[PDB]
């Protein structure tokens, strides 16, 4: 109760322990996997209902027609970040008549979480985001940790059993980057990636939720009997 | 300051709520019975020690309106704050909206004071339970509510809160009907008296009776008026 | 509040088919008295925008801060955040506009009129006008100040519509800009003889031609009349 | 002294049809007897088949359109890709106007 | 006892929360800084934890001003926030005095800031050491900033797991040039000793990044190293360690 | 954040506010200082202690001025008194030089300073100061007064009193020497004689600080030529003069 | 207990938390010595440069608060720069509102109050540095004031600081007992620098270099620092005496 | 931390009772006695100091008795120091009533206000309550003379005669047995002195250890004149009642 | 420990106070909700804990607005604050757009309030140090998605349900919900289904003095049924138990 009851106290291991606990929310939580080529980015999320008389819960939030985020951890923590990113993206359109860039929105988010973990009585947010978007620089796919740190990849995963999904993406790594101009292929490969993350959680046509963004494609969420084109 | 005094207990409870309800047990005892034409709020007055003036000992029943009263069980210090705050809300309704207050309005208002200090940190809620009674204007139906320092309210048609509420409740089970209140004011007054003589005790010294009848009729009856009823009760 | 205190003159500008041209004289006058000459008003941002600022010189400084500030903020966070997150004249435009608007609301505005002249990454022409009010518009031929109706008409004499931009070349424009600056100097008291000239090209970058003088003036008919009439 | 209004003129015309609407306007922009520019339309599409023109003074006129488009976005974000009524649009714009009436 | 806040103090004269924060950077990346005559050359080891990453996209080198390089090691989100504050400081100075902030001035201000969060139990300290420097009219400067709020003049500095490996070579480099040395040549050096400090990181693999601020080449602005110059440095360091 | 707004003064389970009792202990760890009230003046005296033999006791102030006619002297902690004398001066100025204009009555000012002590035993992030003050003064209304301010935030008038580590012995000393009528000179002798027994170092006049709120002195005001207005009734005695006094005990 | 962890009294009336602040200035192994000359005040202090890789020109324990008042600090360097900053702001403050440069005496008093305020809170850590302010004032003459973490201050004829400062103190006390005045007589400030070095060498038992010393001199209306070269000049003059 | 150095002092106990209030009553029993009696011609306030020293001046000590306004005074039993703050709050509340209504404040209102402050300390802020008990002598035009006692919890109770401070048990019973409702100021003056001599913390009650004060209706027209007696007049009345 | 803190993990990896909240839905009187495409029905258990309880003006059916209805179950002091905030949210939409607010978005609005734990993290004004302890069945009809039924948690997370039962008997009721829910239900078969499952967990008897029904409908609005209708449906329930 020395360093685990305070959110202001170090730690000769150079940690804050709370952040590790906030990263255990991801193990208990949902799984989502992102992968990109150089021309499209794709999120494949495993939706989960509360019981069988429940509709399955949406796990992808549209932030703009060039941007989307997806959660894998706690929903109430995700509610703060979704609002914040939309606010900054609309601010970029208003002020600079610009899309907001992918890298830059991650940076704003990182330093936001930091000063709420700094303040005593606060909490580190326990939801991990995959932030995808298409800007001038092409596609980008960021991994957002509960630390707040942002990392740039061609393919990444988080959630429960994300480790196997990175094995899968590292093997098909040179395949899906040298497919360009066809978002379809990426989606098929993404289904295979999150099948390395099952525990009898099956993938159905109402468990699978896809979201893409292209150069010529808006941010679009596919659901229904329209995800069964990639099954 | 924001270091909480409200902290979740391992039973799905809050420490300060449980303590508040303990303070209501330990404190004064109020019984409320409604007739078909009246409300009676009787509450324990504290004057047991000898040589006290009872015009300057705390009012245990305070009128907020011309026909809505507020009575209490629990601490005697925590309760005065709520009395004052209730009065303001009554006057506010009458200023900005119009229309002498309804009993229900004030019932919800008092419960809404309890909720703030529970849910907030750096503060603790009042350890006070209240009997809110009275009438709605233009209606001849009397209304008896209780609120408790949790922030819950529930309607009753007889009720007791405070010390030895179990004892008082059992007496009223045989001599009260839920579906037929008293049809006479004197019998409502005498029934509230008979309950208070169980716990409180020692004549009509520590007994109070406030009566509200419709047409905006509030009367307070001094203790000597209550003596006369008590002797009839014993004879019977 | 803010009324004119030290006030520059006018910025003139037009498109050609492969860039745009923009020029201004070096003045902050204090009424009829031309109190400060040599006061520079063309400001380059990169080799893809020159911004011509007209209006009050005091407020001009508070937008020179904001231009410096803008470049540093864009360059912050990625070293790739100014190479392919590269600034566009449209982005520079919007920034100044929106800030200025909110400052006008405080009843203490940034009293200016700006033309933002540049070329895109694709190489389309960008020429647009903003002012303290927030009144915006585009034209093939633009000016600010007294030049809005003084100098600008001569330029707009060549280009009556915008499907005529590709029919205007660098050397037809060049000549007209020199002459419109002469018109401006002729028929406005507040102005300077010193003038600076910039060319923004998308095939050479920015070429800066400093401290040109207004020459080819005509004065030989200033002595064939004796008396006021 | 500073007076922050003006008249940038222009004219717009809105006609309700049977299953259509037309909203038209000129592209002439002026600031007294001056013609600032021959070409600057003033009818912008806002998405979802509302068209908006805020005409008169250009500075206020542009401000409205920006803010309204921001609201369109937030509508799709928080009501989960909600269809934006003409009607709904009207009430929202009125709030933008009333907000600056001081 | 004395390990539950940053405003206890021990009878030993030691603050352990603060000391403990240096250990955070000790599990960070290796980063070096060579103080030159014309400027400074920073280099930072970027660990590769998989091959799904996109190299030279994950920035630890952020520029503060148009002439101060900053690169940091330790807990990454924390260091990005420290740089966040310092950009505000840069703009403020420019606004009031109309000139870019000096290198010593920036060092000063960051020291105050890191001081503040070890004086209250209501804010949490940082977990980073930052290395920054540049060129101003007082000359080239190099500074390293501890999470205690300490800095000094530095002929050469390092931090990270392989700070020992780095510093040992820097001593010999002052033997090679007791007159200091040129920025342009120090680029090749900078690579050399990250490869030497990757022998403490020899169960992992790495990506080399290099950045420079020098008055003799880049006109005294902080820029990145890339392209042909970069791959010359990479090749140099390889052959030496092989 | 700010989560320290819970008082650091509390009661003990045996009654008696524990924090101000500890603060009263620090006065018995402090230096000795005393005040003897005469019927035509007041004298206050304290001993100077330093942590160095190279320290200057010529820029060391343990007897300080609040207003010309009122002086103060402590026993207890140095640092605590150093800030507290500034707050005493500040309220006296903001509430009786900008509102009532003139230098306050002694009685008034003593009450006001006790309120600040009180407000360091109410709030969080503050525990009280651990000195006791003797505030000697004269007003033309209630005459000469000598008061003692507690670390509890109360005041008491005394006939003669001491504070410090030797306070208990000192009031026993004053019992037999004290008389309802005293001269100011005789008071000086009594005061220094009691404090010689409450110092266990050497007792000099260079290391003993003496001050009287006794006779007016006009030339210390700063001007002369209106005698209806005077200068300070406070007068600090220089060192050589105190040496003369050591012989007068 | 927990009257030793926050600044609240014990049953002795003692603040242990504050006492600990003194105990940390020995951990940097910096000594200083400051004496009042005849028309100057000289402070000489150690400069530790343990490596090459530390650049010695930068390692400074001397901060100019005023034009006329120098400050030399013994103890941890974060707290030193923090204390310097507060003091600088306050000096400027007083010049602005009172129309002359802040007195050394009043600056010492100011920092004493602020120190007390840092021990008045119960989540604020005292600034552990011991500060020496040296000046030549035009009203108080040559002056040394040393403030300390508790918020006690007193004037000084001379003073020393460091883990080994008793020895230094012994030397200085004996000198002013032979001379029988509170400031060294000479008439060239240069020779007061030389004298100060001699006493320091005796006290710590070690002869110093031009980069083991850093020297500050306040003459009338000014403070400046000697460069490392000037200091080497002094060490030749040790030979010359 | 900051929740690491707070154990929670101002919560309820498992009997519904505030830790700090319960400790306070004990600390007020350490402090000297103060008794209030109400005659049908007045109110007598009589207080014995909690300090009496070797050379303490008590001849001018006005350290228990304070006039809140020219018809309401208090006797203090508890910490003198703690009491200060509320004493001056009370002065302000009283003058405010006069300022805005052009009338003297009722006794009821003034006491109820101060009680609210006490209740407010444990209600919010983490702050402790002042360990004070007051006995109020006050005149109003609606209940005449009113007598009140208030406690550190923030509650008021009327009395005809009441005691606070040290030895409340002994004093209270003797007062009940000897007090009659037709007593005067003369009778009450003597009754208070006799009760204080059974509760004196020394072995004798002395004139300079007594503070004695009355509010009398013998002042003309039925006006109430408050008198805090001089030390020679207390000595004067103490030999009259035959203690000394 | 970690429920002694206001916002602290918890070696489990998620907050503790939140769990104890979920174990406070077991202190309420049942609330059952059945959805069809002919209306959505909420029935609630009023629960006599005393024979002298008047139960005919106690309501746990609360109107958010004409097109959105709500039932609460759990600790109902927490719900009092929530119903006020929700009411305001709905009305704010109707002010800003003069349009009907969706059911989903309303529930989201109340879920933002459930989010307030922590005391010094995000930029909003923190008005608790704890999450709630009450769950809502917000029923409603919107014009986009049609008829809708939502379950709102003290987590600040919501799920659309087609049938949900909360309260003390939540799990034993839900077991029946899994079998008996089908898409051929109509408004009235859903109504009898409430009464069917509610009777199992009714500790006394089912009658119309401890139960109230309410519907939300597109074509009649929010109507809270009178006790007559409730009683009649109860008699019609007993005829299908005699058909088995």
């Amino acid at each position: 109760n020395n360093y685990d009851g305070d959110t202001v106290t170090f730690s000769p291991t150079g940690r804050l322990f709370q952040v590790e606990y906030a990263l255990e929310a991801i193990k208990q939580g949902s799984v989502t996997v992102g992968l990109r080529s150089n021309t499209h980015a794709v999120l494949v999320a495993l939706k989960r209902n509360a019981d069988e008389l429940s509709s399955y819960q949406k796990k992808i939030i549209k932030c703009d027609e060039h941007m989307g985020l997806s959660l894998a951890g706690l929903a109430p923590d995700a509610r703060v970040l979704s609002n914040y990113l939309r606010q900054q993206c609309n601010y970029s359109s208003l002020v600079f008549n610009r899309k907001l860039a992918v890298e830059r929105a991650g940076h704003l988010l990182c330093d936001k979480a930091q000063k709420n973990t700094q303040s005593y009585g606060g909490r580190p947010y326990g939801v991990g985001l995959l932030i995808i978007g298409y800007d001038k620089s092409g596609a980008h796919l960021l991994e957002f940790q509960p630390s707040g740190n942002v990392t740039e990849l061609y393919g990444t995963a988080i959630g429960a059993r994300s480790q196997g999904a990175k094995t899968y993406l590292e093997r098909t790594l040179d395949t899906f980057i040298k497919i360009d101009g066809n978002p379809d292929e990426l989606i098929k490969a993404g289904v295979e990636a999150i099948s390395q993350s099952l525990r009898d959680e099956s993938l159905t046509v109402d468990n699978l939720s896809i979201a893409i963004v292209g150069k010529d494609t808006p941010f679009t969420i596919y659901d229904g009997e329209a995800v069964a084109k990639y099954i | 300051y924001d270091r909480a005094l409200s902290i979740f207990s391992p039973d799905g409870h809050i420490f300060q709520v449980e303590y508040a309800l303990e303070a209501v047990k330990r404190g004064t005892c109020a019984v409320g019975v409604k007739g078909k034409n009246c409300v009676v709020l009787g509450c324990e007055r504290r004057s047991t020690l000898k040589l006290q003036d009872t015009r300057i000992t705390p009012s245990k029943v305070s009128k907020i309106d011309s026909h809505v009263v507020l009575s209490f069980s629990g601490l005697n210090a925590d309760s005065r704050i709520l009395i004052e705050k209730a009065r303001v809300e009554a006057q506010s309704h009458r200023l900005t909206l119009e229309d002498p207050v309804t009993v229900e309005y004030l019932t919800r208002y008092v419960a809404g004071v309890q909720q703030r200090y529970t849910q907030s940190g750096g503060v603790r809620p009042f350890g006070v339970s209240t009997l809110i009674a009275g009438f709605d204007p233009r209606d001849d139906e009397p209304k008896l509510y209780q609120t408790e320092p949790s922030g819950i309210y529930s309607s009753w048609s007889a009720q007791t809160i405070g010390r030895n509420s179990k004892t008082v409740r059992e007496f009223l089970e045989k001599n009260y009907d839920r579906k037929e209140p008293p049809a006479t004011v004197e019998e409502c007054v005498k029934l509230t008296v008979r309950s208070l003589l169980e716990v409180v005790q020692t004549g009509a010294k520590n007994i109070e009776i406030t009566v509200v009848k419709p047409d905006s009729d509030i009367v307070a009856l001094s203790s000597e008026e209550i003596n006369q009823y008590v002797t009839q009760i014993e004879q019977e | 509040t803010q009324q004119p205190i030290v006030t520059g003159t006018s910025v003139i500008s037009m498109k050609y088919d492969n860039g745009v041209i923009i020029a201004a004289d070096n003045l902050g006058s204090y009424g009829s008295l031309l109190r400060f000459n040599g006061v520079e008003r063309l400001i380059p941002v990169g080799d893809n925008t020159v911004v011509g600022i007209s209006g009050d010189i005091s407020d001009m400084q508070h937008i020179e801060r904001l231009l410096k500030d803008l470049v540093t903020e864009n360059a912050y966070d990625n070293p790739l955040a100014d190479a392919e997150e590269a600034l566009e004249p449209s982005y520079i435009f919007e920034y100044l506009a929106t800030v200025m608007y909110q400052r006008r609301s405080k009843m203490n505005p940034l009293w200016n009129a700006i033309i933002v002249a540049g070329v895109q990454s694709n190489g389309d022409q960008f020429l647009r006008y903003v002012n303290l009010l927030g009144v915006t518009y585009s034209s093939p031929t633009l000016a600010t100040g007294f030049g809005a109706h003084m100098a600008n008409p001569l330029l707009r004499k060549v280009v009556d519509r915008e499907s005529d931009i590709p029919k205007t070349t660098v050397q037809v424009a060049e000549e007209a800009i020199v002459n419109a600056m002469r018109v401006l100097y002729y028929r406005d008291a507040r102005s300077s003889r010193n003038f600076s000239l910039a060319i923004i090209d998308k095939n050479t970058g920015l070429t800066f031609k400093k401290n040109l003088q207004v020459e080819n003036m005509k004065w030989d008919f200033a002595k064939d009349i004796k008396g006021y009439g | 002294q500073f007076n922050p209004y003006g008249d940038n003129g222009g004219t717009i015309l809105g006609i309700a049809g049977e299953d259509f609407a037309v909203l038209a306007g000129d592209t002439r922009n002026i600031t007294d007897y001056s013609i600032n520019s021959r070409y600057e339309p003033k009818v912008f599409d806002c998405g979802d088949n509302i068209v908006m023109s805020a005409n008169g003074f250009a500075a206020d006129g542009d401000a409205l359109v920006k803010r309204f488009k921001n609201s369109v976005k937030w509508y799709h974000f928080d009501h989960n890709d909600k269809k934006l009524s003409i009607n709904s649009a009207a009430r929202n714009i009125q709030h933008l106007l009333y907000g600056k009436r001081f | 006892g004395y390990d539950l806040s940053n405003s206890v103090f021990s009878p030993d004269g030691r603050n352990f929360q603060v000391e403990y924060a240096v250990k955070a950077v000790e599990n960070g990346t290796t980063s070096i800084g060579i103080k030159c005559n014309d400027g400074v050359v920073f280099a930072v080891e970027k660990l590769i934890t998989s091959k799904l990453l996109v190299p030279q996209k994950n920035v630890k080198i952020q520029v503060v001003d148009r002439h101060i390089g900053c690169v940091y090691s330790g807990l990454i989100p924390d260091g990005r926030h420290l740089v966040n504050r310092g950009r505000e400081e840069a703009a403020s100075f420019k606004k009031l005095y109309k000139t870019p902030i000096p290198i010593p001035a920036f060092a000063d201000r960051l020291g105050q800031y890191v001081q503040a969060h070890t004086l209250y139990n209501s804010v949490r300290p940082f977990g980073v050491s930052t290395i920054f420097g540049g060129v101003d009219k007082n000359g080239a400067h190099l500074y390293m900033l501890e999470p205690s709020g300490s800095y000094w003049g530095y002929k050469g500095a390092a931090t990270g797991k392989g700070r020992q490996s780095a510093k040992a070579e820097l001593e010999k480099l002052v033997d090679h040039h007791p007159e200091g040395l040129s920025a342009r040549e120090a680029v090749k050096q900078a690579a050399k000793i990250i490869y030497l400090a990757h022998e403490d990181n020899k169960e992992k693999d790495f990506e080399l990044e290099i950045s420079w601020c020098s008055l003799s080449e880049t006109n005294g602005l902080h820029k990145f190293v890339k392209g042909d110059l970069l791959q010359e440095a990479i090749d140099f360091a390889q052959k030496e360690i092989n | 954040t700010d989560r320290y707004s819970f008082s650091l003064t509390t009661f003990s389970p045996s009654g008696k506010l524990g924090q101000i009792d500890y603060a009263l202990t620090a006065v018995k760890q402090g230096v000795t200082s005393l005040g003897i009230k005469a019927t035509n003046g007041v004298v206050i005296a304290t001993e100077k202690k330093s942590s160095s033999p190279l320290a200057m006791s010529e820029t060391l102030s343990k007897v300080s001025l609040l207003t010309p006619d009122i002086g103060a002297v402590y026993s207890g902690m140095g640092p605590d008194y150093r800030v507290l004398v500034d707050k005493s001066r500040k309220v006296a100025h903001t509430s009786y030089k900008r509102i009532y204009g003139e230098y306050p009555p002694t009685k008034l000012l003593v009450s006001e300073v006790a309120k600040i002590m009180q407000e360091a035993t109410q709030s969080g992030g503050v525990r009280p100061f651990g000195v006791s003050l003797l505030i000697a003064g004269h007003d033309e209304f209630n005459g000469f007064s000598l008061y003692q301010v507690d670390p509890s935030g109360s005041y008491f008038p005394w006939k003669a009193t001491a504070i410090g580590k030797g306070s208990v012995a000192a009031k026993t000393f004053l019992e037999k020497r004290w008389n309802d009528e005293l001269e100011l000179e005789d008071a000086i002798h009594i005061a220094l004689l009691t404090l010689k027994e409450s110092v266990e170092g050497e007792f000099n006049g260079d290391t003993i600080e003496l001050a009287i709120i006794g006779d007016e002195n006009p030339d210390l005001l700063g001007y002369t030529g209106i005698p209806t207005d005077k200068g300070p009734r406070f007068r600090k005695l220089t060192s050589q003069e105190i040496n003369d006094r050591l012989e007068a005990l | 207990g927990y009257d030793r962890h926050i600044t609240i009294f014990s049953p002795e009336g003692r603040l242990y938390q504050v006492e600990y602040a003194f105990k940390a200035t020995n951990q940097t192994n910096i000594n200083s010595l400051a004496v009042r000359g005849k028309d100057c005040t000289v402070v000489i202090s150690q400069k530790k440069v343990p490596d090459k890789l530390l650049d010695p020109t930068t390692v400074s324990y001397i901060f100019c608060i005023s034009r006329t008042i120098g400050m030399v600090v013994n103890g941890p360097i974060p707290d030193a720069r923090n204390a310097a900053l507060r003091a600088k702001a306050e000096a400027a403050e007083f010049r602005y509102k009172y129309g002359y440069d802040m007195p050394c005496d009043v600056l010492a008093k100011r920092m004493a109050n602020l120190s007390q305020i840092y021990t008045q809170r119960a989540y604020m850590r005292p600034l552990g540095v011991i500060l020496t302010f040296v000046s030549v004032d035009e009203e108080l003459g040559p002056s040394i004031y040393k403030t300390d973490p508790a918020g006690y201050y007193v004037g000084y004829k001379a003073t020393a600081t460091g883990p080994k400062q008793q020895e230094i103190t012994t030397n200085l006390e004996n000198h002013f007992k032979k001379s029988k005045i509170d400031h060294i007589n000479e008439e060239s400030w240069e020779k007061v620098v030389e004298f100060a070095i001699t006493h320091m060498i005796d006290a710590l038992g070690t002869e110093f270099s031009k980069n083991d010393l850093e020297v500050g001199v306040a003459t009338k209306d000014k403070f400046f620092t000697l460069s490392a070269e000037n200091i080497e000049e002094r060490l030749v003059a040790i030979a010359e005496q | 931390g900051s929740r690491r150095y707070d154990s929670r002092t101002t919560i309820f106990s498992p009997e519904g009772r505030l830790y700090q209030v319960e400790y306070a009553l004990e600390s007020i029993s350490h402090a000297g006695t103060a008794i209030g009696i109400m005659a049908s011609d007045g109110i007598v306030l009589a207080a014995e100091r909690k300090v009496t020293s070797t050379l303490l001046e008590q001849d001018t000590s006005t350290e228990k008795l304070y006039k809140l306004n020219d018809k309401i005074a208090v006797a203090v039993a508890g910490l003198t120091a703690d009491a200060e703050i509320l004493i001056n709050t009370a002065r302000i509340h009283a003058q405010n009533y006069l300022k805005t209504y052009n009338e003297d404040i009722p006794v009821e209102i003034l006491v109820r206000r101060l009680s609210d402050i006490k209740q407010g300390y444990t209600q919010h802020g983490g702050l402790r309550p002042f360990g004070v008990s007051f006995i109020y002598a006050g005149y109003d035009d609606r209940y005449g003379y009113q007598l009140y006692t208030s406690n550190p919890s923030g509650n008021y109770t009327g009395w005809k005669a009441i005691s606070v401070g040290a030895n409340t048990s002994a004093a209270q019973t003797l007062l009940q047995m000897d007090y009659k409702d037709d007593m005067k100021v003369d009778d009450a003056i003597e009754l208070a002195l006799k009760t204080l001599s059974k509760t004196t913390d020394s072995s004798a009650l002395t004139y300079d250890r007594l503070e004695f004060a009355t509010i009398r209706k013998g002042a003309n027209d039925g006006e109430v004149y408050q008198k805090i007696f001089k030390p020679q007049e207390i000595k004067d009345i103490l030999v009259k009642t035959g203690i000394t | 420990e970690y429920d002694r803190g206001v916002s602290t993990f918890s070696p489990e990896g998620r907050l503790f106070q939140v769990e104890y909240s979920l174990e406070a839905i077991k202190l309420g009187s049942t609330a059952i909700g059945i959805a069809t495409k002919e209306g959505v029905v909420l029935g609630v258990e009023k629960r006599a804990t005393s024979p002298l309880l008047e139960s005919d003006s106690i309501e746990k059916i609360v109107e958010i607005d004409r097109h959105i209805g709500c039932a609460m179950s759990g600790l109902t002091a927490d719900a009092r604050s929530m119903i006020e905030h929700a009411r305001t949210a709905a009305v704010t939409h109707n002010l800003y757009y003069d349009e009907d607010i969706n059911v989903e978005s309303l529930t989201q609005s109340v879920c933002d309030l459930a989010l307030r734990f922590g005391e010094g993290a995000s930029g909003e004004e923190r008005l608790m140090s704890r999450p709630f302890g009450v769950a809502l069945l917000i029923a409603g009809h919107d014009a986009d998605d049609g008829y809708q039924l939502f379950h709102a948690e003290p987590s600040g997370t919501f799920y659309r349900y087609n049938a949900k039962a909360i309260g003390s008997g939540s799990e034993g009721a839900q077991a029946e919900l899994l079998n008996e829910w089908h898409s051929s239900l109509t408004l009235k078969e859903a109504e009898l289904l409430v009464l069917k499952i509610l009777k199992q967990v009714m500790e006394e008897k089912l009658d119309e003095n401890n139960a109230q029904l309410s519907c939300i409908t597109k074509q009649d609005g929010f109507k809270i049924y009178d006790n007559e209708k409730t009683a009649e449906l109860i008699k019609e329930l007993k005829e299908k138990e005699a058909a088995e």
